[PDB]
């Protein structure tokens, strides 16, 4: 009980002063508002005097109202899949003397048997390697040894073949390949193949930029350490490299047997098999690299912004499940430990507890300490606050400065054709081989040919100008923010990838745009 | 699947009355192709309970709408279809009767309640797959597993498609420094003992007739002996006594990839099983080796395949079901022109049903292809693409 807004109209004709008749004049006279008027001849009842004493008060208110480590040397190992290269590797991994390796050389031949098929250094390596099928791959890709000059980093293509993938986007650009041939008739005849993967293993590393190669002719002692064999071999399997890009006078060729171990450690004065050669052993070979200089130091082969592929993610101890250790490629600027990368991905940072350069040695329990590496080494890091689930690979890590890196879904890219039996059509899919992964794509649509509106045939390239093998769309069927990746421009190991039907691979390219 | 009735009206001599009984998600797939938007589904729900508001307040009963179609929710792994739509009413008070009028409504499908379909465009096309498959005898047979070094994907070949059920996955070893920290070790064993354990559930040796193992590797012949290991421990006689169901293969990519080269490549399957999934793995077969051979013989593509029609060079015209119910009525006016303008310069034909693998890869070439009598060099120039 309250405000009492009766009256109103009925009061009019209860006192009678119709009301249709001061309305105009004082308002125009005046200059105010209305309501004010109805209210305050209310108030004073009809008065007329004193409700203007209002009025002529009313408005009132006034509104209305450095220090240079030397490698060092990478070397990935590279060979059809048969001719021995494991056996080979592991006798080059021996220990690094050698011989004394008296536990190593018995637990080698424990390894699936001491009595059963019998032992000289490598058929031992040969029956660990019958153990490891058991679980497939026992040792490690990590490998290291050391030769009179230099310390080396070997990773081993298989085995199956996945390791060919461990070097080349994987770890540590290779100073030189090795490939490894086989001198039989038959195993020879294949391996070498234009379609082996062999060639295609071969094929990137010359792509890479990685300008040295070593030739090991295995298994000599089946074709009884022949002269004409090794130099009918020589004269295959150069104009084979050419047709990869290499150059046949800075290779090396070595003959060896990774089996009786003659030419491996000591030059072939060992093998009395062979008299007619006269020239350096496989180690020799090897450790012949030239020493790059290390720095200018503090210095540049990307100062530009970093990048850091992220080939593999797994749990330590120390660093996390994941933010853990992590393995992969640098594409572009260099890092160090102590330093913090960003995972623009994650939208999480870490810091980097320990890195290991190329060739894989000081382990992570030993030590904790080594400096420091350049664009196109290989990692492995070790991150400490950042957690499990963070990284996942496909990531790409850099600093806050040119930071977060961008990423997303299908993109645009420029594709050149090989040799092939089918054909890409528009839609057709295929599995792309980045680094670490490898997922079925669809080449949806074919924008562009040589410079024309078509399906894709063998050997498409513009022939002379712009080159279009094909400009390509390529989405990722598996899943959604599909994959992180980088234009082949500001860091190609990110940016090229192969492209391979069934078994054989079809096409190979370089990522020209990112698209949502 | 079962048919109750199926009537064809008097004053009306296209769509029909269907009234039906789908069985299992593969009558559920058939049903999807046959609703159309704007036909008229009457179902049973159970649409009981209220507000409150005069009284509690509310009763039960058992009530059925007769609902116009407006849309779909279909996911086939899932074994889930339902229909959304607004009420038709009902009708006269005849149908729809207990239903409150202005109220969407829809009808999640089951195997046990029959409905009737109001149909305006029930066609040839639908009534093969209503009376042929429909396939009371049932001949599909197959179930996958394709896996990598470190991911497996346990999958169902269906009367068309290359379904994921579980794409399972452990920690893989990746070769650690020691000889092999018994991690990975540790870790093959218990993935092995994973995929045995949802092959297991997921599979049903009492329906299915064969079981793919395909890797790149030892990988799937790895895991048919963990299969049988582990089925001799639970001493389980549903796969112990169905050892000649397995067939182990080879193919590049562990991904779901593998499943097409199996399938279609004459390695597997010849004429073994093969009864819903015989000509058509063949001619898709036949019709990338051409097309991929830069040979001109094979063409996708409304234009390029209305082309070869006005030639009339092609040997086998490719159609879709997935781009015909993928949406839309008017343009498979012209697609059925495009046919007989081809056959009338040459040809037979082949409609991929789709959710498959098959029609899902003439799906990715737009829905439309052919497969040549001779060579047409450009026939993607006049016309203006590639």
């Amino acid at each position: 009980g309250e405000f009492d807004d009766y009256l109103n109209d009925d009061e009019y004709e209860l006192m009678n002063e119709v009301f249709p008749t001061l309305k105009a004049q004082l308002q125009d006279y005046q200059g105010w508002d209305n309501l004010s008027l109805k209210l305050a001849l209310f108030d004073n009842n009809f008065d007329l005097e004193s409700t203007l004493a209002e009025l002529k008060k009313t408005l009132k208110k006034k509104k209305t109202p450095v220090k240079s480590a030397l490698p060092h040397l990478s070397f990935v190992v590279l060979g059809h899949v048969d001719a021995g290269k494991s056996t080979l590797m592991g006798r080059l991994l021996y220990d690094l003397n050698i011989v004394n390796q008296s536990q190593l050389r018995k637990l080698q031949r424990e390894s699936e048997t001491m009595g059963k098929s019998s032992f000289k250094f490598a058929w031992i390596m040969d029956q660990t390697n019958e153990e490891r099928e058991r679980g497939v791959t026992v040792s490690i890709c990590t490998s290291h040894f050391s030769t009179h000059r230099a310390n080396f980093t070997i990773v081993d293509a298989p085995g199956h073949r996945d390791f060919v993938p461990n070097a080349i986007m994987g770890i540590s650009q290779a100073d030189m390949a090795i490939l490894c041939v086989d001198c039989s008739t038959n195993a020879f005849e294949s391996g070498f193949d234009l379609d082996g993967q062999t060639k295609e293993h071969m094929l990137l590393a010359s792509s890479l930029g990685i300008h040295n190669l070593i030739i090991a002719m295995n298994k000599m002692d089946n074709v009884d350490w022949s002269q004409q064999r090794f130099e009918e071999i020589k004269s295959k399997l150069l104009p084979y490299l050419v047709d990869i890009g290499f150059f046949e006078d800075n290779i090396n060729w070595v003959p060896i047997s990774g089996f009786s171990g003659e030419g491996v450690y000591k030059i072939e004065y060992t093998d009395e098999v062979r008299q007619w050669y006269n020239g350096p052993n496989l180690m020799s070979t090897l450790e012949n690299a030239a020493f790059k200089i290390s720095k200018e130091n503090e210095g540049i082969n990307k100062d530009d912004p970093f990048l850091f592929s992220v080939l593999e993610i797994i749990p330590s101890k120390k660093t996390s499940n994941d933010l853990a250790l992590v393995s992969g490629k640098l594409e572009s600027g260099s890092i160090q430990p102590g330093e913090s990368l960003t995972i623009y991905p994650s939208e999480q940072s870490c810091i980097v507890d320990k890195i290991q350069v190329g060739s894989q040695q000081g382990q992570s329990t030993n030590h904790e300490e080594t400096d420091v590496a350049i664009k196109g080494d290989f990692v492995t890091l070790k991150l400490r606050k950042a957690y499990p689930e963070d990284i996942q690979n496909g990531d790409l890590a850099a600093s806050v400065d040119y930071s977060s890196i961008h990423s997303a879904q299908c993109f645009v890219l420029e594709l050149t054709t090989f040799d092939m039996n089918r054909p890409l059509l528009p839609g057709t899919p295929f599995i792309l081989f980045i680094g670490v992964k490898e997922q079925p794509a669809r080449i949806k649509r074919l924008i562009s040919f040589i410079d024309k509106g078509n399906t894709a045939s063998k050997k498409k390239i513009r022939h002379l100008g712009s080159k279009q093998r094909a400009f390509v769309e390529i989405e990722l069927i598996e899943v959604k923010r599909w994959i992180p990746l980088l234009t082949a421009h500001e860091n190609d190991r990110l940016g090229r990838v192969v492209l391979r039907k069934d078994g054989r691979t079809i096409a190979a390219g370089k990522i020209s745009e990112i698209t949502q | 699947m079962k048919v109750i009735s199926l009537k064809k009206d008097s004053f009306n001599k296209g769509g029909a009355v269907i009234t039906l009984l789908p069985e299992d998600k593969e009558d559920l797939f058939t049903v999807y192709q046959i609703v159309d938007k704007d036909d008229e589904l009457i179902f049973k729900k159970k649409f009981t309970s209220k507000l409150d508001e005069a009284g509690k307040k509310k009763s039960t009963d058992l009530v059925k709408l007769k609902i116009k179609v407006i849309s779909e929710d279909f996911d086939m792994k899932d074994e889930y279809l339902k229909y959304k739509g607004v009420t038709v009413t009902d009708e006269s008070g005849a149908s729809n009767v207990d239903i409150p009028v202005g109220k969407y409504l829809s009808f999640t499908l089951d195997y046990v309640y029959p409905f009737t379909i109001i149909k305006q465009n029930f066609n040839k096309f639908m009534q093969k797959l209503l009376n042929e498959a429909c396939n009371i005898e049932y001949k599909s047979d197959t179930a996958a597993v394709v896996l990598q070094e470190g991911i497996a994907h346990v999958c169902l070949v269906t009367s068309s498609s290359t379904i994921l059920k579980q794409k399972i996955e452990y920690s893989m070893p990746k070769k650690k420094r020691t000889t092999d920290v018994l991690k990975f070790d540790e870790k093959t064993e218990k993935f092995y003992k994973a995929i045995y354990s949802a092959m297991k559930k997921d599979l049903n040796f009492d329906k299915l007739k064969t079981i793919i193992l395909c890797s790149p590797g030892f990988y799937a012949k790895i895991l048919m002996d963990k299969i049988f290991q582990y089925a001799e421990e639970e001493h389980n006689k549903k796969i112990l006594d169905n050892k000649g169901m397995f067939f182990i293969a080879h193919c590049s990519t562990g991904y779901l990839q593998g499943i097409n080269e199996v399938l279609k490549n004459p390695l597997y399957a010849s004429k073994l099983q093969d009864t819903k999934y015989s000509k058509e793995i063949m001619v898709m077969d036949e019709f990338l080796l051409h097309l991929n051979k830069d040979d001109d013989k094979a063409w996708y593509g409304e234009k390029e395949v209305v082309k070869a029609a006005e030639y009339g060079a092609i040997s086998y015209l490719l159609l879709t079901d997935k781009v015909l119910h993928s949406d839309n009525i008017a343009q498979r006016e012209e697609y059925l022109k495009l046919m007989d303008s081809v056959e009338s310069n040459g040809g037979k034909a082949l409609v991929l049903s789709t959710l498959h693998s098959l029609g899902e890869e003439l799906d990715q070439l737009t829905g439309i292809a052919c497969i040549l009598k001779y060579p047409l060099p450009d026939l993607d120039e006049d016309d203006g693409e590639e």
